[PDB]
């Protein structure tokens, strides 16, 4: 109504008109006033006024948080300490108390660095927490630990809402826009009210992001007394990193209470429910083994028929193909069609010594080197194959032990802190074979061994490759696979100091400089730290057109999660590796038709190496419309690597390192066709 | 050139088979009809007779609503393209089937896809060089010199404007026939664009299924967007029935002028 007869009732300043007229204003203060609060020109002399002084405050704070302010709202009610569904409450408390509550905690959360601010977060998280509005006012007390006492103050039944939605947006969010040590609070609290709760998986999850031992043993523990099994042993198997399986298994086995997680903790049982249940239900059709195993020749698209062939591991009749198939076949192709058993043997363990026996102690040191080689692939847990290679390791310069050393230690690494595997590849690495793939396999096997450790080591591991590396400017691809297994060991962390160390005792000629920012790329698997971002677009333009390559090819492995903001206008350029930079950046997702629109114009193009490189991840990202490319590199071709690699995407076709390094040390296929022979033996497919 | 862009569209609709009912077996002829090839091929590839040649179906409503939803059933998760009207070869001068070769080439560098022209009115709308082009288009389209590449499901309104020869060289899959829609069919399609709006529980069905006399679903949708609009003024999501029929003379009279 008019403001006529109480209009003058706040103009004198005496106690008992205050004490009775600022009542009537919370009485009527159901809906604010009937205005915007134009009474400011008349309660300003009521700002120095003040028996019933709280009353004053909560008033002035009501006005100043109804008209407009910065910092002079939270101030009656720090000093106030208020003690004197509606819509009154819900008025004054939830918007005004969300916005004052909010610019309180960040003004004193960037200013400074008492507990009024954590009796007024306590009163407006109990008060919020009687509102039951989520995820605003959680979404705004995100930033100001308190967070540990505010969510197992909150977290007592409400675990579908706060779980599913705040778990989710305020973890995305938490990735993208909070820093690292929150989230290690989201990962320590989540421990404590998710362990206390339900949905195991997802504390799984805390454990694939943790790496923790206690974790495991208190989700064995509680999984074990909750009472299928062979699925969570699967997807608790894939969960697992290198470390807490070798030290599950060794926790497990030094309980010995039921052994079958020792049985769930390795390979077999990840295997021998999937095998049976693929070939039952599943039927493959044999006109891709007999057509792609068919339209073979020139010695190279063979060895797509070896690939292809072993695609296998429900027909194994090209597998099965009487002999003769691999001596008629040259070394390159030799390699890969005696690895070509590993591929076909995934499973059958007791198998495998029956059926790679018939080709070892043979007279070609190559045919026995891959057969050591598939014995490696075939398994990673029975470590009964490693004795007859790991036993001689004596020549010093060439004896059937360096492609058997390829063959045993780079399977063994993919089998794989253990000491005695090191103290051995001492000698190997220390060897110093004019064969790059000796230190490829050694360094790459080593790398994948320290994958996930303790935030890494800078002991004499990575300080006798990096010695070692330096040794002789010669032969660069040492250099340019070396950082491959550095990387692999500087993998898991980005905050650590390694990488500057690395820019303290590597920065050199732009060799070790390319390995610093090799070490770069793999020391920033992701967080938010888009000063990076920005620096990556400084550096973008630098002059070696290699460390453009790789520090900017990083950009599918540090925004890996957010994809709306990967697709960028790299494709615009006119340098051919920016093509290969955004090319090799679509990755292995579930490919949605903006990247194969992206590979319609990056399909089309002259260079064998960049046509070579388009099918890898057109047909890694696209495991109806998968036909179409085919028949479009068939147009196009109708070289060698042209149709070797489409046979091979017609393999592709039809958070862990081990989807992650195979194919990053696969960046570096624009050389001889060696690398070819490290190219059959991938473990990052699906 | 505008006019190619405006012949088919690439955007992936959500209206699936299962959005429409009562010819259940009618949207399955064809689904079953142009869904076996490049996808679920064994049943497609192992039997060896490959007919790529696809249906022809008619809509007697037509205006795209009925040929839209029965062609709607590819257009899922797959490539689409698009050819509605016979205008485009009479609305410029007698360049020949050069249009149709670059739907040709085009259509050869997008395989998977589905061929859906619509509006066939060429002969029925120099006239001597619409006969020779059309049979020209016959020519191309029967696929003398190409393998198995692309379906065609072409749509007319009238069936007696096609010539005896363009049946037996273009169709030879397999033609149907579309029952009359004056209750049943009109009720269901008057249940689909009226299942996610929201009416008055005093609105009757039997007055809005006996106005109409030979309607399609262009003009009930239209009726359905300005209703939704015209009851949006009032800041409402409710459609009153005064409000229906308000918009129901819109129907009344649009047919009737």
């Amino acid at each position: 109504r008019d403001k006529a007869p109480v209009q003058p009732q706040q103009s004198p300043a005496a106690a008992p008109g205050g004490t009775d007229e600022k009542p009537s204003g919370k009485e009527r203060r159901d809906a604010g006033d009937k205005d915007k609060e134009q009474e400011l020109s008349e309660e300003d002399k009521q700002l120095q006024d003040e028996l019933y002084r709280p009353a004053l405050e909560e008033l002035r704070r009501q006005i100043r948080s109804s008209t407009t302010s910065m910092t002079s709202v939270p101030k009656p009610l720090k000093f106030l300490r208020p003690h004197y569904n509606k819509r009154f409450a819900a008025d004054i408390i939830s918007v005004l108390a969300m916005t004052m509550s909010g610019e309180r905690e960040c003004l004193k959360y960037r200013l400074v660095g008492a507990g009024e601010v954590a009796k007024e977060w306590q009163e407006l998280d109990d008060a919020e927490k009687v509102q039951r509005e989520p995820l605003l006012t959680l979404v705004k007390e995100i930033v100001p630990l308190l967070m540990e006492i505010e969510q197992v103050d909150m977290l007592e039944k409400d675990i579908d809402e706060n779980a599913y939605a705040k778990v989710c947006l305020y973890l995305t969010s938490c990735v993208n826009y909070v820093p690292e040590p929150e989230n290690s609070a989201l990962l320590r609290c989540a421990l404590g009210v998710f362990r206390k709760f339900s949905r195991f998986p997802e504390a799984l999850r805390l454990a694939l992001m943790l790496n923790d031992m206690e974790l495991v043993e208190d989700i064995f523990t509680s999984c074990k007394d909750v009472v299928m099994l062979g699925r969570h042993g699967v997807f608790l198997e894939l969960s697992e990193d290198v470390e807490e399986y070798e030290d599950l298994t060794e926790i497990m086995s030094n309980v010995q209470l039921n052994s079958n997680f020792l049985a769930l903790a390795r390979e077999l049982d990840i295997m021998e429910p999937k095998v049976p249940d693929d070939i039952y239900k599943t039927h493959l059709e044999n006109n891709r083994f007999g057509g792609s195993g068919s339209q073979v020749d020139s010695a190279r698209m063979n060895l797509a028929s070896s690939f292809v062939n072993g695609f296998v591991n429900q027909d194994k009749l090209l597998t099965d193909d009487g002999n003769k198939w691999l001596y008629k076949n040259k070394d390159h192709g030799m390699l890969s069609a005696a690895a070509s058993l590993g591929m076909i043997l995934l499973w059958d363990v007791d198998g495998g010594l029956t059926q790679i026996d018939k080709y070892l102690y043979s007279s070609e040191d190559y045919i026995k080197s891959g057969a050591l080689l598939a014995c490696g692939i075939v398994n990673s847990g029975v470590r009964n194959e490693c004795d007859p290679a790991l036993a001689l390791l004596s020549d010093y310069v060439l004896h059937n032990s360096n492609t058997m050393r390829l063959g045993s230690i780079f399977g063994l690494g993919l089998a794989y802190n253990r000491e005695d595997v090191l103290t051995l590849l001492l000698p190997v690495m220390g060897d110093s074979k004019s064969s790059m793939e000796v230190a490829g396999v050694t360094a790459l096997a080593c790398g994948m061994i320290a994958v996930g450790s303790c935030n890494g080591d800078v002991t004499s591991t990575i300080l006798q490759t990096i010695m070692e590396k330096s040794e002789t400017e010669l032969k660069d691809t040492y250099a340019r696979w070396l950082p491959l297994g550095l990387g692999l060991n500087h993998l898991g962390k980005g905050e650590a100091i390694e990488a500057i160390l690395a820019a303290l005792e590597v920065v050199s000629e732009p060799f070790r400089s390319f390995a610093n920012t090799l070490v770069d790329v793999c020391a920033y698997a992701g967080s938010g730290n888009v000063l990076k971002v920005q620096q990556l677009l400084h550096i973008c333009s630098e002059h070696f057109d290699s460390k453009e390559k790789e520090e900017d090819k990083d950009k599918k492995e540090k925004k890996d999660k957010d994809k709306k903001e990967a697709p960028a206008d790299m494709g615009a350029h006119q340098g051919v590796a920016v093509l290969g930079i955004a090319l090799i950046a679509m990755g292995e997702e579930i490919g949605a038709e903006m990247a194969l629109r992206t590979f319609g114009h990056l399909l089309r193009y002259g260079e064998p190496t960049l046509r070579r490189a388009v099918p890898l991840a057109l047909a890694l990202i696209s495991v109806s419309h998968d036909a179409d490319p085919e028949v479009s590199y068939n147009s196009i071709f109708a070289a060698r690597l042209a149709a070797m690699l489409r046979q091979l995407a017609q393999y592709h076709a039809k958070k862990g390192t081990l989807t992650l390094c195979p194919y990053h040390s696969d960046r570096q296929l624009m050389s001889q066709v060696a690398v070819a022979g490290l190219l059959t033996v991938l473990v990052s497919f699906l | 050139d505008p006019l190619v862009t405006v012949m088919k569209v690439e955007k992936a609709p959500q209206e699936t088979y299962a959005d429409i009912g009562g010819l259940d077996n009618q949207i399955q002829e064809i689904k079953e009809s142009v869904e076996l090839p490049l996808t679920h091929p064994e049943y497609y590839e192992e039997m060896g007779i490959k007919p790529p040649k696809g249906v022809i179906l008619y809509g007697p409503p037509g205006t795209g609503k009925t040929l839209l939803a029965k062609a709607v059933a590819n257009q899922t998760s797959a490539t689409f393209l698009r050819v509605v009207g016979s205008e485009l070869i009479q609305k410029y001068l007698g360049d020949g089937p050069k249009l149709v070769r670059e739907l040709f080439r085009v259509a050869e560098e997008h395989a998977p896809s589905i061929v859906f022209i619509d509006e066939i009115d060429a002969i029925g709308t120099g006239e001597r060089e619409i006969q020779r082009t059309m049979l020209e288009l016959l020519n191309q389209l029967d696929g003398f010199d190409s393998r198995g590449d692309v379906k065609v499901i072409m749509a007319t309104n009238r069936i007696e404007t096609l010539d005896p020869a363009l049946i037996r060289p273009g169709r030879i899959d397999r033609k149907i026939e579309f029952p009359l829609p004056d209750e049943k069919t009109k009720k269901r399609i008057f249940q689909i664009h009226t299942s996610r709006m929201t009416l008055a529980d005093d609105v009757t069905l039997d007055d809005l299924i006996m106005a109409k006399d030979d309607l399609s679903g262009a003009d009930i949708k239209a009726i359905c967007t300005e209703a939704g609009l015209m009851a949006l003024r009032e800041r409402r999501m409710k459609v009153t029935n005064e409000d229906f029929k308000k918009s129901k003379e819109n129907v009344l009279y649009k047919k009737q002028e």
